[PDB]
């Protein structure tokens, strides 16, 4: 169910680094 | 030069450049090159940022394919192609907004996007569209079919009727949203009058005049508190107005970039700063006093750093 939620979530919620450019 | 596109992000703290060999991401104030991912063959004509995260929306040379690029993974993660040409792309944490010459399509930010809404616009070759990224405000504003009118839509509560603002009487040339997503600026092709409306009401908050001669407006942007506003016009001319005082109709300051190349304008780190990114690869920082006079003045070629 966790993997099901992941594939149905926005990509910024899955793999992100909000300080990649700062 | 190689510069095909330049645009600010959502907090105006960074700006990205589409190049013939790839793309570059810069810090607005102070000027610093953060990333230059070349080898991207095609010629990037539009770059959209989602603040300082790793996802960038890129429009190729053919202008028929939107590509989301994960700079961390150094690869394209999402690719949406269109039969018509893509004029602009706007980003937010849960929605991907694509601007076409005749309509606006809102997709999801998933691996296989899901088109959620379709909004109709007039002929929009400039790609005029603004999208509030603030978590508490999913506002989308675009040119309406009524020539001169602006249509506002809340991407969260879509069932509510839209807001048709009879802004101007001619073709719209520029639109801008404040950082808080509460006020919108408009400009017609005549470019003699600038109008700011309330996004939650739809009434003329303030009207401002830049000049008598008809000029083509390029870029408009508020500051943080939406008290000041900067407007760029032909020949790299920038006017700085005050927005929260009906006792002011003109710009209290006005400057021109040294090269005279047309530019985009936004306020910098200092509260009295205005940054101008010109098409010829010029970076210009302008500091003004309360009366509007120039104090400091920084100029550099950002493409050569």
């Amino acid at each position: 169910a966790h993997s099901k939620e992941l594939n149905k979530l926005p990509l910024p919620s899955k793999s992100v680094d909000w300080t990649h450019f700062g | 030069h190689g510069l095909l596109y330049a645009g600010f992000n959502q907090d105006h703290g960074c700006f990205a450049c589409g190049m013939e060999n790839g793309f570059r991401v810069y810090n607005t104030d102070p000027l610093k090159e953060k990333e230059k991912q070349e080898f991207l063959e095609g010629g990037v004509g539009h770059v959209e940022m989602l603040f300082r995260c790793n996802y960038l929306a890129l429009v190729g040379g053919g202008k028929k394919k939107v590509m989301i690029w994960d700079d961390l993974k150094k690869k394209t993660v999402i690719e949406i192609e269109f039969s018509t040409e893509v004029k602009a792309v706007k980003l937010r944490r849960d929605r991907i907004v694509v601007v076409l010459d005749s309509m606006i399509k809102v997709f999801t930010f998933t691996h296989n996007p899901h088109q959620l809404h379709v909004f109709e616009t007039c002929y929009n070759p400039k790609g005029l569209c603004v999208l509030c990224p603030n978590s508490n405000n999913s506002l989308l504003a675009f040119p309406g079919t009524h020539t001169g009118h602006v249509q506002l839509v809340d991407l969260a509560s879509t069932e509510k009727p839209p807001v048709d603002i009879p802004a101007h009487e001619g073709v719209l040339s520029c639109i801008a949203l404040n950082l808080q997503g509460t006020r919108i600026a408009t400009a017609s092709e005549k470019g003699t009058l600038i109008r700011i409306f309330d996004t939650s009401s739809g009434h003329l908050i303030q009207e401002l005049r830049r000049g008598s001669q008809a000029a083509n407006i390029y870029c408009i942007n508020f500051n943080q508190d939406a008290s000041l506003i900067c407007v760029s016009s032909d020949h790299g001319t920038v006017h700085i107005f005050a927005a929260e005082d009906p006792k002011s109709k003109w710009s209290f300051s006005k400057f021109q970039v040294p090269s005279g190349s047309p530019c985009i304008c936004a306020f910098g780190t200092e509260p009295n700063a205005v940054i101008a990114i010109c098409a010829d690869g010029s970076y210009y920082k302008f500091l003004f006093n309360p009366k509007g006079e120039c104090i400091r003045d920084v100029y550099a070629q950002f493409l050569e750093m």
